[PDB]
This record gives C-alpha cells, structure tokens and sequence, in this order.
C-alpha cells in the first residue's frame, strides 16, 4: 500500500561533485523516514533520522530535504569515504520498515595505470595437484581492462578466473586478479609464462613474465 | 555500549532450514524490538519482520510471511531466526539490528549484527589451503579450494592495514572457491619485516598462519 | 527537554477518508513509561480537537453529502499520530478528569482506537472511564460551560426504521440504564456535597440539542429522550420516538441541508452530556439538561488523556 521508490538505481561521479537521491512515497509516510549508508563488505550505517536530522556521528556534507511524499539526499563535495550504497527508510508505520531497492554509488576518477605484478606456482602447491600462476594489476582505473595469458606464445583460455576489487575506499581505484590454473605435468611440460595487461590508461599492451625457475 | 552479536555463517543443503542466533547487549534485552533483514548481493536490502521480544509478537513483510519465524530466550537475552524450506536463492547474508532512541518512539535501526551468511548448497564443506605469493614490492597469500565461503585473511594480526586487497572469491568449475589476499610494502623491508597472513575459515573451524618468505 | 506544540497529525486506520489518507494500524505501538514528571493537561484547550473538527468535517460532508445518492456509512476505528520530532504523551491515572497534572504520564505515537462518531446529549461507541465514573468540566463552577459525564460501563441502544414508514424508534434497558444514572447521580452528589440531584428536559429552540440527535447508517434520527432523563427512576424496556427527518441543520457551519429519498443500529452509551442551570438561593437541588453544541466536546471526551508536544 506505501511504496517506496529510490531515485538512480546507479551513480558515478567525480570527487567534490554534488550527488542527490530521492525517496518517493506512494502515500504520505508522514515525515519519519531515515537515510542510511552500506559500504561494499561492511554493516550498514544510518546517516539521517527524521527525514532531515543528521545523526551526530557523520559529516554535515549530508543532508535530507522532504517532508510529507518526496524526499531528498543531498552529498555536498563528496569524497573518497562515500562510494557506497545508500537507502531510505519508513518506520512509523512501526512494522512496515521497508526499503529502497537502494542506489549505488561510483567514481569517475583519473585514469590510471595499472601497477602489475606476477607471482608463480607455489613450493607446497606444486607437490600437491595442481599449479595455479597469478596475475596482479593493482589501483588502476577506469575499471574496463583485460588480461590474457601467454606460455611459449600458446595463448590460453578457459582455464583463467578473475576478480575485480571494489572500488577502493582511500584511492577510488581497482585491483583485479587472474589466477590460471595448471596442473604440474602441464606445468613442467613448458617454460616462458606471461601475462598480457591491456588498459585504457596505457600506451601499448604490457606483458610480464618468468622463465620456469 | 550498543552491542549486538550474531551466529557465523553456515551451510545446510536445500529444502532444509537453518537458525541463527543475536544476542543483544548494552541495554535491557526487553522493551526493545528485533527486526531482521536480508542481502543477496544482485539485489540490495529488504526488510524480513519484526519481533518484540517483550512479548512474542511477529509481524512479517508479505514476501517472507511463512517461510521465516522469529524467536527469544529472555534471559540468555538471545533472538533466533529460523528460515526453513530453504530453496537455492535463498542464500544471502541476515541481519538483526534494534531500533534505539530514548523516551517517544522514533525507531531509526541503530546497533546492526555484522550479518552471517547462508550458503544453501548440496556440497560437503571442506577446510581451505593457504599458500604463498612471495616476489616498492608487493606479496601475498593464495588460500584455494574451499568451500563455503567467507574465510577472513589479516596480516600480522591485523597490523598491516594498508595496502591489503583482499578479493571477493570465485567459484570454479570443481564446484570449489578460491581467493587470494595482497599486500603493498616498501622494497626495502623485505627480509626485515616478517610478513604471515592469518586465514580463518570460521564454518570448519581453520585457522592458518602462513609466513611469506622470497 | 519537549515542549508543547502543532502539528498536522497524521492518521493511521487498520483499512480493509482512511482510504488513502490514513496509514495502516500500527500492529506494534510502544507505550513507553515516564517518571518523575508530572505535566499538565487542558482537554478543553488543546489543538488536537481543532485537527479533528476539520478533518471530520472533510469526511462528514465528502461521504453523505446533502442534496446525492445512497451507499454505507459506519465509522471504523482511527488512530491519530505525530511526525518524527513530535511526541503524544498519555496521562494514565485512571481518575484524572481532564484538567490538571497528570503524574502516571507515558509518552507514545498514536492515540487509541478514535471512533469519530457526532452525536448530542449522550455519547457512543468510545472509551469507558477506566476506574470510576469521571466527570469532566473547564469549570464546575461556572455553568455555560456544558459537562461531560463519562461512564463507567456502556449501556447499548437498538435504532430501528422497519413496510417504509414515516418516522422511527428506539429501544433501552430501564434497568442498567437507571442504575448507571443513579451512580452518577451519586458521584455529582459527592462534588456537590450530597445535594439533591434533578434531571429535567433540554429548555428547547434548535431542535437538535434539545434531542438525541444522529447519523445512523446516512439517516438523521432525532430521540426524545424525555424518558431516559425520569427523576423518580418502572424499570421495564424503554422505548424512544425518533424522528428520522430528510432536512437537518448542518454541524458542518452555517446553514441547513436536506437528504434524498429497513434499518438498524446498536451503540453504546459512554458518555453524556449535561448542562446545569442557576441556583442562587442554591435550593437543596441542582438541576442538568441535555445538553450538546459545540461539536469540539464529542472530541475531547475522547482526547482528555493526550497532549502534543515537540522532543528538545
Ligand atoms: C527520580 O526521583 C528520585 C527521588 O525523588 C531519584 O532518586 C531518581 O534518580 C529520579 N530519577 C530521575 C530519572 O530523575
Ligand atoms: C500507569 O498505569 C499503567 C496502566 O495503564 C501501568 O502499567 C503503569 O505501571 C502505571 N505507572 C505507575 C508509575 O504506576
Ligand atoms: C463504576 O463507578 C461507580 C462510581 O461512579 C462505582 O460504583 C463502580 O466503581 C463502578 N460501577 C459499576 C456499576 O460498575
Ligand atoms: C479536576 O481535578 C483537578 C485536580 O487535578 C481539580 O483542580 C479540578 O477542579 C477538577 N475538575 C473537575 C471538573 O473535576
Ligand atoms: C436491537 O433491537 C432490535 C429490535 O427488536 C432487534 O431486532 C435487534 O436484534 C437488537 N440487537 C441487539 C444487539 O440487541
Ligand atoms: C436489561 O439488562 C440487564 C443487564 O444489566 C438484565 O439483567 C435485564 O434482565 C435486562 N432487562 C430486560 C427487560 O431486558
Ligand atoms: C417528548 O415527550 C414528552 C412526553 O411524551 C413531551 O411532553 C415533549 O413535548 C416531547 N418533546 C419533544 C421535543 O419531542
Ligand atoms: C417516570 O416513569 C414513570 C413510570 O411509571 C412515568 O409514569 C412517568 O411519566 C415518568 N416521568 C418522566 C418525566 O419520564
Ligand atoms: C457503533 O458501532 C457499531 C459497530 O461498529 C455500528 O454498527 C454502529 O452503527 C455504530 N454507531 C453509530 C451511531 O454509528
Ligand atoms: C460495544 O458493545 C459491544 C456489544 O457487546 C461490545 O462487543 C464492544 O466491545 C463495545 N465497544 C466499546 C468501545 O465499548
């Protein structure tokens, strides 16, 4: 009976821009309400109560305009604490605590290239069954990047699995690994490893590498 | 002041149920309700119900009407969840958070439970193995095949902050996760500073305390 | 810490006028106890009557206009609320009469069960006095001021329009009814020190305070309650001839409305109320009427224990 609708489901704007969410009621919740915060991987916290009030204990960047239907957010020079999702709360229909489906938040930062690295299989890996080489590129941005793997220029697929980091809480940046797995009789059977790295903030493909040893 | 405190994660097969327990300190267990929510990372937040644990009181959200219950023991001052018919979507992470303030009402969630997570599957859990990554310079710890997830990795007992990128896992065809934690450091430390990463795998009681060495 | 203040106070009915613009009962209030405080409350000067008047005149005209077809009308209960910031504290002594300082005072969100119902000289389908019987007054001692006797158990009455005839009755136990009014007689003796005690009939003019007057299920009936209202009590079942007229004068301000061209309804009586007189040699004999008018009283009889104010 009182739906509520989050504004932009997705964000992505730059450090010290100016960020604005809304709440919209079906029905007149009647000016309670209460904005909150959910970093990726942690508890979520509330940032406003009444509608408006900040709770002391966040900054004055935030604040909530509304009163009645349509309610606001409003992020004053964000910085690099709030990429995070944030939703909107009723509670004084006591029971009816319900949500948003929230909104995400993201940055358009500067472009950077990515700080790459590799490590090789391990001494207590190897004796067991399997190999898994691993490919590190390391607070880069944008987010859009690529790797492939390369031993004795046979490139490889379908036997690589990677993940990306979240968007960093100090630097706004990414992390992403590629681990390819192997197993020692196709491990020992060659010798050159490489990874390929092709980034947006790069000038050519860069590769990295290790001779078996 | 303000403490609440959940049960860890767990994994029990579909079509079953699993309970899980908040016990709530800094206050009197009582006057104050229990709410109970849910993430499945694809979607966001949803609000599950409401118990008072002053009565026994439940009222649920619609979607959630019968498949959860709610639960007290007022006087170990515990709240049980208990979720049952447990299909394959259901898996997520739960929390149980109160609704503080003073005198009025105004019931803001305040203190919230970390959350633990529910990874209904029909694999048998298995204790992860931790490995090395040795090589300004950069080292870390491949903890591989496991199962379920989430296993916690801090270096040097959470001293070496800084610098750490501790990954989301994948699921590889064996049905198996792996990850792998990272860590920045000054080229020149290496060989000064010992560096160990401690992984805990909480669901099979694991802890692993691998020092990395180039 | 708070203040008293207004506020637009918002609704919350339990829905199956509170269409849209009421919230679902709360299925979960919270009372929440006070101490050491002792407020003070004026039932007959608070805002929360004035909220109520227009919002009842909203509903009033919106769902039985006057000429205009023919569909339902019974109240269903409706909680009243305030916003984040505002605060409805309860005064819980189960003998206050109104006026004064509360000291077993608790603070929550919204009120109880409100049935808006308008009625004259007796009051229905609301809240008991909890205790003993109440009797509320700005003044007992000034008599424009009209008086609320509050009961301490219901009594119920059975309206009846049957063939489509002119005009309608009504129905009561003389036994209940004449116990209850003598125990009330009793308590205004106690606050008017034992004095004789005498029930007279409204002195006349505007035909509905001077009746019991009534919307039941969209049609006005007009009761002479000259029976009820008996000194020397015959305690048989009392009948009531009602009048059902299609041209009223409007409760909604100045002016006077008529309705278009097999009915029934059972209340109960909580209250009554009740206009003095004059006695300057004092007799050894007070003498009430029925009384009624302002609109404004039916809401208080029902808002003595609440007040509205702001969290510091
Ligand atoms: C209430 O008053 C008593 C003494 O009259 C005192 O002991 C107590 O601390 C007071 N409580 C508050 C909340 O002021
Ligand atoms: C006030 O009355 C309520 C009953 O409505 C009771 O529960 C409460 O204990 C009372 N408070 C005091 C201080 O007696
Ligand atoms: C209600 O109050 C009266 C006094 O007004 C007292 O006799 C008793 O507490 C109650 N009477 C009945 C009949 O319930
Ligand atoms: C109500 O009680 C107060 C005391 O709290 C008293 O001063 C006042 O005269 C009483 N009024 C009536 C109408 O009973
Ligand atoms: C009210 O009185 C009428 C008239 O006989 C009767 O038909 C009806 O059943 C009564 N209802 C109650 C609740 O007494
Ligand atoms: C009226 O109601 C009373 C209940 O107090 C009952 O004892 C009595 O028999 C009733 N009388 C008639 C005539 O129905
Ligand atoms: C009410 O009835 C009494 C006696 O039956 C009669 O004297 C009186 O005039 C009537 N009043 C009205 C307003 O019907
Ligand atoms: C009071 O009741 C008696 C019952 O016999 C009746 O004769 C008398 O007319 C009544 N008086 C009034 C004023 O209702
Ligand atoms: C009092 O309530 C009953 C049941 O809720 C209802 O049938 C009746 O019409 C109400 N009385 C009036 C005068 O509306
Ligand atoms: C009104 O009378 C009916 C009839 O027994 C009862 O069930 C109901 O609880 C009463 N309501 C109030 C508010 O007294």
């Amino acid at each position: 009976e009182i739906v509520m609708t989050q504004s932009p489901a997705t964000l992505s704007v730059s450090p010290g821009e100016r960020a604005t969410l809304s709440c919209r009621a079906s029905q007149s919740i009647s000016s309670n309400l209460a904005w909150y915060q959910q970093k990726p991987g942690q508890a979520p916290r509330l940032l406003i109560y009444g509608a408006s009030t900040r709770a002391t204990g966040t900054p004055a960047r935030f604040s909530g305009s509304g009163s009645g239907t349509e309610f606001t957010l409003t992020i004053s020079s964000l910085q690099s604490e709030d990429f995070a999702s944030y939703y909107c709360q009723q509670y004084n229909n006591w029971p009816a605590i319900t949500f948003g489906q929230g909104t995400r938040l993201e940055i358009k930062r500067t472009v950077a290239a990515p700080s790459v690295f590799i490590f090789p299989p391990s001494d207590e890996q190897l004796k067991s069954g399997t190999a898994s080489v691993v490919c590190l590129l390391n607070n880069f941005y944008p987010r859009e990047a690529k790797v492939q793997w390369k031993v004795d220029n046979a490139l490889q697929s379908g036997n690589s699995q990677e993940s990306v980091t979240e968007q960093d809480s100090k630097d706004s940046t990414y992390s992403l690994s590629s681990t390819l797995t192997l197993s020692k009789a196709d491990y020992e059977k060659h010798k050159v490893y490489a990874c390929e790295v092709t980034h947006q903030g790069l000038s050519s493909p860069v590769t990295k590498s290790f001779n078996r040893g | 002041q303000v403490q609440l405190v959940q049960s860890g994660a767990e994994v029990k097969k579909p079509g079953a149920s699993v309970k899980v327990s908040c016990k709530a300190s800094g206050y009197i267990f009582i006057s104050y309700f229990m709410h109970w929510v849910r993430q499945a990372p694809g979607q966001g937040l949803e609000w599950m119900g409401i118990i008072n644990p002053s009565s026994g009181d439940t009222r649920y959200a619609q979607k959630f009407q019968g498949r959860v219950t709610m639960t007290r023991d007022t006087s170990t001052n515990t709240v049980y969840m208990e979720l049952s018919s447990l299909r394959s979507d259901d898996t997520a992470v739960y929390y149980c958070a109160r609704r503080p303030g003073g005198l009025e009402r105004h019931n803001w969630l305040d203190p919230w439970g970390q959350g633990t997570l529910v990874t209904v599957s029909s694999a048998s859990t298995k204790g992860p193995s931790v490995f090395p990554l040795a090589p300004t310079a950069a080292l870390g710890c491949l903890v591989k095949d496991y199962f379920p997830e989430p296993v916690t990795v801090s270096w040097n007992s959470g001293a070496l902050t800084s610098g750490v990128h501790t990954f989301p896992a994948v699921l590889q065809s064996s049905g198996l996760y792996s990850l792998s934690s990272v860590v920045t450091v000054p080229s020149s430390s290496l060989g000064t500073q010992t560096y160990i990463c401690n992984v805990n795998h909480k669901p099979s009681n694991t802890k692993v305390d691998k020092r990395v060495e180039p | 810490v708070w203040k008293d203040a207004d506020t637009t106070l918002f609704c919350a009915s339990d829905a199956k006028w509170a269409t849209h613009a009421c919230v679902p009962t709360d299925p979960n209030p919270q009372e929440i106890h006070l101490e050491n405080v002792t407020e003070n409350f004026n039932m007959w000067k608070n805002n929360m009557v004035e909220q109520m008047q227009e919002d009842v005149i909203s509903l009033w005209d919106q769902s039985l206009q006057p000429c205009c077809p023919k569909i339902s009308f019974d109240p269903i209960p409706i909680h009243y609320c305030t916003p984040a910031g505002y605060v409805i504290l309860k005064c819980n002594d189960k003998n206050f009469n109104g006026t004064g300082p509360c000291k077993n005072v608790s603070s929550v969100q919204c009120t109880h069960g409100i049935k808006p119902v308008v009625s004259t000289q007796l009051l229905l389908n609301g809240s008991l006095a909890e205790e003993e019987i109440i009797i509320r007054s700005e003044n007992l001692t000034n008599n424009a001021k009209t008086i609320i006797v509050h009961l301490n158990k219901s009594v119920e009455i059975n309206c009846t329009r049957p063939g489509d005839i002119r005009k309608a009755y009504c129905e009561i136990n003389g036994t209940k009814w004449n116990k209850v009014l003598k125990q009330v007689t009793e308590k205004l003796k106690e606050h008017f020190n034992n004095k004789t005690i005498i029930f007279q009939p409204p002195s006349g003019g505007d035909l509905e305070i001077t009746m019991h007057s009534f919307n039941c299920r969209g049609e006005f009936f007009y009761c002479n309650t000259t029976q009820l209202f008996n000194n020397t009590c015959c305690n048989g079942t009392i009948t009531l001839p009602c009048k059902i007229k299609q041209i009223i004068n409007m409760w909604q301000g100045t002016g006077q409305a008529m309705y278009a061209p097999k009915i029934n309804c059972v209340s109960n009586i909580t209250g009554i109320l009740l206009t003095r007189d004059g006695g300057a040699n004092n007799t050894s004999n007070e003498t009430f009427r029925p009384g009624g008018g302002n609109i404004k009283d039916n809401w208080r009889s029902e808002l003595y224990k609440y007040k509205v104010v702001q969290i510091e």
